């Protein structure tokens, strides 16, 4: 799923 | 400014522009974004909550979600 930010 | 609901101040709440349910912007990692509406809610936030992110690649909102 998107999240509003991604750690990659 | 981005957001004329809110002003993008970081202190105010918003249900637009941060988690539709809150309004809180804190953990973005943690906001799931509707593959419908596009609005983002925590995971922590819905009901039920979740304990991590859904590892399907989409995600449906309570509003927009079909019945189970
Ligand atoms: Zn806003
Ligand atoms: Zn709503
Ligand atoms: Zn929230
Ligand atoms: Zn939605």
């Amino acid at each position: 799923a998107r999240t509003k930010q991604t750690a990659r | 400014p981005s957001c004329k609901h809110c002003k993008d101040d970081v202190n105010r709440l918003c249900r637009v522009c941060a988690c539709h349910l809150c309004g809180g912007r804190q953990d973005p990692d943690k906001q799931l974004m509707c593959d419908e509406c596009d609005m983002a809610f925590h995971i922590y936030c819905l009901d039920p909550p979740l304990s991590s992110v859904p590892s399907e690649d989409e995600w449906y909102c309570p509003e927009c979600r079909n019945d189970a």
